[PDB]
RNA sequence: AUGUAUAAAAAUAGAGGUAGGCUACUCUCCUGUAUCGUAGAAGAUGGGCGAUGGUUGAUGAAACGGAAGUGUUUUAUUGACUUGUCCAUGAAAUUCCAUGAAUCCAUUGCAUACGACUUUA
RNA sequence: GCGAAACCACAGCCUGGGGAACGGGCCAGGC
RNA sequence: CUGCCGAAGUUUCCGGAUAGCAGAAACUCAGAUCAGUUUUAUGAGUAUGUAAAAUGAGAGUUUCUAGUGGGCCAUUUUUGGUAAGCAGAACUGGCGAUGCGGGAUGAACCGAACGUGAGGUUAAGGUGCCGGAAUGUACGCUCAUCAGACGAAAAGGUGUUAGUUCAUAUGAACUAGCCCUGGGCGCUUAAGCGUACUACCCAUACCUCACCGUCUGGGUUAGCUUUGAGAAGCUCAGACGAGUAGGCAGGCGUGGAGGUUUGUGACGAAGCCUUGGGCGUGAGCCUGGGUCGAACAGCCUCUAGUGCAGAUCUUGGUGGAAGUAGC
RNA sequence: CUCUGAACCUGUGGUAGGUCAGCAUCAGUUUUCGGGGGCGGAAAAAGAAUAAGGGAAGGUGGCUGUUUAUAGCCCUUGUUGUAAUACGUCCACUGGGGACUGAGGACUGCGGCUUGCCAAGGAUGCUGACAUAAUGGU
């Protein structure tokens, strides 16, 4: 539907596949797409799975980082030996957390690459980032420090965000045009 | 082709006479003066138009006989004045007009 | 890669084509001679519709080893006066009651050159129609198949 | 009456651009193993009889004339009667005394002229 | 604040093609907002232009248009094709364009 | 769709018999045309009686009685498979006997990698009766407290604002 | 460019808000087709009434924001705008779409295919 | 300082598959 | 240069004479015959041949005259085989003369056979992204820690899924399916497999139209003010369009000759140059500008030392190797 | 006298071509949404309403067993009925939206209305702007 010139998913409890193809799909429509939290992204599988899949690889540049696993998966369904394809990687940033520049910016998810509405209950799923933590990532553990640093303060922005929310919605009763002409359905 | 007629309630009209709009009063004005060579045909002092009051004084009649009927309904005088435009998420197919 | 003895049967129903359509006689000789050509060929029984439609838009008729068109009363009178035949309803008539007249109206029309059917075939058209496919034998579902491709 | 034509490409004779000493007229490929010559995919057009032009605009020139070529003023007055389909076109060895004089003659017959501002210039 | 926008917001997918033969004369046009091949019966018809810039200026105008028309729906999913006056470009895939709203039956 | 057409058939008559036995046949069939041609093979199947040398006299089309109501219907059938030789009994509940018909055709090609040519049913009727049932997931089914979860759905709009609530 | 408008986290197979004193509550979810914003010769000139508020610009600012803080607020004063409710004029004949250091250098050996290398200078 | 000649369709990274060699041109991948 | 026809690649006797295939001419015919046709029935042994109903096409010649006078693959039939494979013949078409959509790619596989185009609709195959098209619907099967997706292979499985049957809620024996063991990116209540139903994608294929050409069938003179009689013209209609060897027709260009244009030219012939313009399906032709300096062309006919990318071609010029080897 | 659209004055009279656009009314082709109606199907099956009878349930009341209660369900007839709907089929029944084409060039014809008129042997109207750029070409 509706589109924006710039677009930031997080990409927490989506599917790799599912995520990087509608991701390819819209860099290929002139989309700028920025993905968060690369390291909390989900593969269908067990993880013994995935590890031999990535340690087959390991067996060009084997790149660890959760972000890089993602971009490649974005590069591979894109025409990237012409000059479109070209310019469609340039025009995605594949980022593990939520860095400064996104993190006070909506970050919207794609309901066709959520692991929850894709994925059969009870199936064994392993986690990106966890996945990466053993086979050359070792930026799990600050990652981690500082998306919990991060989670607080934006906790704590909500809740200013929702007491003044209060205010407004206190006074929205209070206005006797609310109720006047109500009939509209606003 | 080049309107989009929305379902606000309807102005009474029938009480301006309209049979003066015919082809020929909106036609343009014929392209014609006959200009001897030099002045304005090469020193170039071309002569102006302007809209007859002709033109202005049946406006004025018009506007006398449609105001009271936009003033009887309310918001009709603020209605028109606004000009119609398409914000973010608005889907012409589905909205009505 | 069409088999010898198929290609000459079809070159005698006039299908020369693929889409082409023609009103045959179902008596014996025809019946197992489309048997050959089941693979090739499908057919079914037209109703009053599917024979009128098919007349009033491709029929043509053929006026002297010609490909005339049937937009006039006097072309169809003046191939198949002689059989008591004059107008487009007379044709028609011929054809859907199989008059005494039937070998000579039907040669009269040209083959019917028919489109593609608008909706496509089925997913597997050269399957047999009992099968789930296109060819071959289909009773009353030649109508709903000459309505695509008209 | 509006004229279509249904190529403006010329035929380029093939291998023609990779060879100075190929022309660029065209040759029919003769060789059997020749891809231009089985006409596949990405390989060059050829000239086809279906190229050819309607019979009615055949000749005919973007502004509905059709040229004939004239060396003298006789020649120009041919075209008294055919003024509405024919173009003169003045000769290119035709020396610009005679050029002058077939313009002022094509003027008075009103008749079109296709190179009429040739050799010559304007003295108002 | 608040523009004029008296248009729709489309963007320029790709040319109709197959999987190795590409027909520039068609252009597959995603009209934004519309999301199944019944929705894009309303847009039939209009008129759809991408607008672009010249360094070069003319008359003054550095803005130049192309003028097309939606001719028929393309897919289930509200893709249309739409044919121009000049052939789109190849290199304006995934460009925005600008579906206006006349002409109108509505 | 399938549907369940009555084929009534017999033998033209001859010099040798003036009247003709009547074999009348239920079977599912999606347009009369399969189930002319499905009967003609049961007969031929079965009496060894010629195509050629009989003729359909009458086709109807039969509608579920009670649409509306929930039932349990065996279903036996014959497999023609690698051995070419299998029978097997089976239960589904539903409220039209065509649609366990569709519902039988389902789980052969799904178990079985089986076809609609290679099925010839026998017999389909109505189990009523609760104790009839032998399978456990219909007895399960016909208990008086019935009231489960919700299965899964798996439900352009592309790019959601908010996480999806995915429960009740 | 054409509103280049929108910051919880979290489960989903339950969560959040709301409220009481983690135990008992309640309500909402079932997406954004939401919310904010939007009227004027793209938005004129005055008269106002009514807010006497709101919308902001301008600078003078302090606080916060490491990560890639580079932006969030708080404002202080002033400048205007205000269609909040109304009026009086104005914008058109374009009279049917086109819009100063460093290097080389000398020195240098600490060096060794060659520069490089290495201080000094 | 004076100064050739052989040779010269054009080219010039790999990996596979491509049935006829196919790798140097072709197809999917890396560079 | 264009257009129209167009094989055979092999019977048979034996390098051949035949024939076949493909054309030319003259004949006689559509009230006559014919067919990689289907029947009917007679017989004979489900088939068989013969004789006489349907369907389609107007048919039968006679004469002489080019080329072919290899096979590959595939289908079926086959006889023996025999580590197993396979081999051997025969049967039949396709390619060989043939491009096009799909098949990742590919010459044998699936569709489809070709004038130039606009629009529409499909075939085969497809619709997660690369990629045009449903991250469609409804059921199920599958968890792999090598699936799947496009021979050790038999079987085993404290492997499942559905389970059936038999024993007394369980257990045993079994019934199958799938897994384990024995094009890319990625996918796993699928973007896998099986079934069913809608929608959608696009070939040179199909339909409608326009245009080109060919073939075929007509019309057209007391040449009517419709004037449209270069009758070698004009005009109407329908069908058709691959193509090697080969057959046939019409055109483009070059040197010279007869005639002609009461032809072009120092106010610039010919030639050459040009991202100038135009005409023709094409061979080619016309023309602007620049350069140039003395001759030259269109039309009818005649004529020939008449058209080049190749011949390890001939002569001349000139390059990269190379400022290299080197002296 | 006639003629010279004959020169000029006076006309301030009229009528005004090429490229690109917009719309309307049509014709050929096509695509996509609807509305109404006839007929067929067990003259749909259901179902509601509905006067009864019988039965059992995964059992209401009474009390797992039980039989309409202090809920109901199933079967059969009856039932309004000539039901409705779905599906199939048909309408020379009708209302929109989109796209691509405009070949031909006096009149002939076949038809429909009422000499004339017409959607009937192939596109014409009404406008503009730019032209002195657009359209193209290289």
């Amino acid at each position: 539907s509706e589109f924006q010139k710039v677009v930031v998913i997080d990409a927490k409890g989506h599917l790799l596949g599912r995520l990087a193809s509608v991701v390819a799909k819209q860099l290929l429509g002139g989309q700028k797409v920025v993905v968060v939290r690369c390291e909390e992204l989900n593969i269908s599988g067990h993880f013994f799975r995935n590890k031999l899949k990535y340690l087959a690889y390991l067996r060009a540049f084997h790149f660890r980082a959760p972000s890089r696993i993602f971009q490649k998966a974005v590069r591979g369904m894109l025409p990237h030996k012409t000059a479109r394809g070209q310019a469609a990687l340039e025009h995605l940033q594949a980022v593990e957390g939520i860095p400064p520049p996104f993190d006070k910016q909506k970050r919207v998810v794609v309901p066709a690459a959520l692991r929850v509405l894709r994925l059969k209950p009870g199936r064994k799923y392993c986690t990106v980032g966890r996945l990466s933590s053993e086979v050359g990532w070792k930026y799990n553990d600050i990652v981690a420090k500082l998306e919990e640093r991060r989670k607080v303060k934006s906790a704590a922005f909500y809740q200013a965000k929702l007491a003044k929310q209060k205010k407004i919605a206190s006074a929205k009763e209070a206005s006797p045009v609310n109720q006047k002409l109500s009939q509209f359905g606003y | 082709r080049y309107v989009i007629a929305t379902s606000a309630p309807k102005i009474d009209v029938s009480g301006v006479s309209v049979e003066k709009f015919t082809k020929a009063y909106f036609a343009k004005q014929k392209r014609s003066g006959p200009v001897k060579k030099d002045e304005a045909f090469f020193a170039e002092n071309a002569p102006k138009n302007a809209l007859p009051a002709e033109r202005i004084a049946d406006q004025k009649a018009v506007d006398a006989k449609l105001l009271p009927a936009i003033k009887a309904i309310p918001n009709m005088k603020e209605y028109l004045a606004a000009s119609f435009a398409l914000s973010n998420g608005d889907r012409p197919h589905l909205m009505k007009f | 890669n069409i088999p010898p003895k198929a290609r000459k049967i079809m070159q005698l129903l006039r299908l020369l084509q693929i889409n082409n359509g023609i009103f045959v006689k179902f008596n014996k000789a025809i019946k197992e001679m489309l048997q050959v050509v089941e693979p090739y060929v499908t057919y079914g029984i037209p109703n009053h519709k599917t024979v009128r439609e098919l007349i009033y838009k491709r029929g043509f008729g053929k006026v002297n080893k010609q490909r005339i068109p049937l937009s006039d009363n006097a072309i169809i009178e003046a191939a198949l006066g002689k059989y008591s035949i004059l107008s487009v309803e007379d044709l028609i008539h011929e054809i859907y009651t199989v008059g005494p007249n039937f070998k000579q109206a039907a040669n009269f029309l040209w083959p019917f050159k028919l489109s593609s059917p608008l909706g496509g075939w089925r997913e597997r058209k050269f399957k047999h129609f009992i099968e789930g496919g296109d060819a071959g034998k289909r009773d009353e579902h030649i109508n709903g198949l000459v309505q695509k491709m008209l | 009456v509006n004229i279509i034509k249904k190529r403006t490409k010329p035929f380029k004779r093939h291998q023609s651009d990779r060879f100075k000493r190929v022309g660029e007229s065209w040759r029919k490929p003769r060789g059997i193993d020749s891809c231009v010559r089985r006409r596949f995919r990405g390989t060059i057009s050829m000239p086809k009889i279906g190229y050819g032009n309607n019979k009615k605009t055949r000749y005919c020139m973007p502004n509905g004339l059709k040229a004939f070529l004239v060396r003298n003023v006789s020649d120009v007055e041919l075209l008294l009667m055919h003024n509405k389909t024919y173009a003169a076109e003045i000769a290119g060895n035709v020396s610009a005394r005679k050029r002058v004089e077939i313009v002022e003659k094509a003027r008075a017959l009103g008749v079109k002229v296709t190179n009429a501002g040739a050799k010559v210039r304007s003295q108002e | 604040a608040q523009g004029h926008r008296l248009y729709v917001k489309a963007k320029h997918l790709s040319f109709q093609r197959s999987k190795h033969v590409i027909h520039p004369g068609t252009s597959i046009v995603k009209i934004e907002g519309c999301d199944s091949k019944e929705e894009a019966q309303f847009y039939l018809g209009k008129r759809v232009c991408y607008v672009y810039k010249s360094s070069k200026a003319v008359r003054g105008s550095k803005i130049r248009v192309i003028w097309g028309t939606i001719a028929r729906p393309h897919g289930n999913s509200g893709a249309v094709r739409a044919r121009f006056v000049h052939n789109l470009p190849a290199k304006t895939f995934g460009s925005s364009l600008r579906v206006m709203l006349y002409p109108s039956n509505i | 769709a399938l549907k369940e057409y009555q084929v009534v058939g017999r033998k033209v008559p001859t010099e040798h018999e003036p009247v003709p036995k009547l074999f009348r046949m239920r079977l599912f069939a999606p347009n009369e045309s399969v189930a002319k041609s499905r009967y003609w093979y049961f007969l031929k199947m079965i009496n060894k009686v010629k195509k050629a040398t009989g003729e359909i006299v009458a086709i109807n089309e039969i509608s579920e009685p009670k649409p509306l109501k929930a039932k349990v219907f065996g279903i036996w059938i014959r497999y023609d498979s690698r051995s070419g030789t299998h029978n097997m009994y089976k239960e589904f509940r539903d409220t039209t006997r065509v649609g366990a018909v569709e519902a039988m055709y389902a789980d052969m090609a799904a178990r079985h990698r089986a076809r609609f040519r290679s099925i010839r049913i026998l017999k389909v009727v109505e189990v009523e009766k609760k104790e009839d049932v032998r399978r456990n997931y219909v007895k399960q089914l016909l208990n008086p407290h019935l009231k489960f979860p919700l299965p899964h759905r798996r439900t352009k709009k592309v790019f959601a604002p908010h996480r999806p609530s995915t429960f009740y």
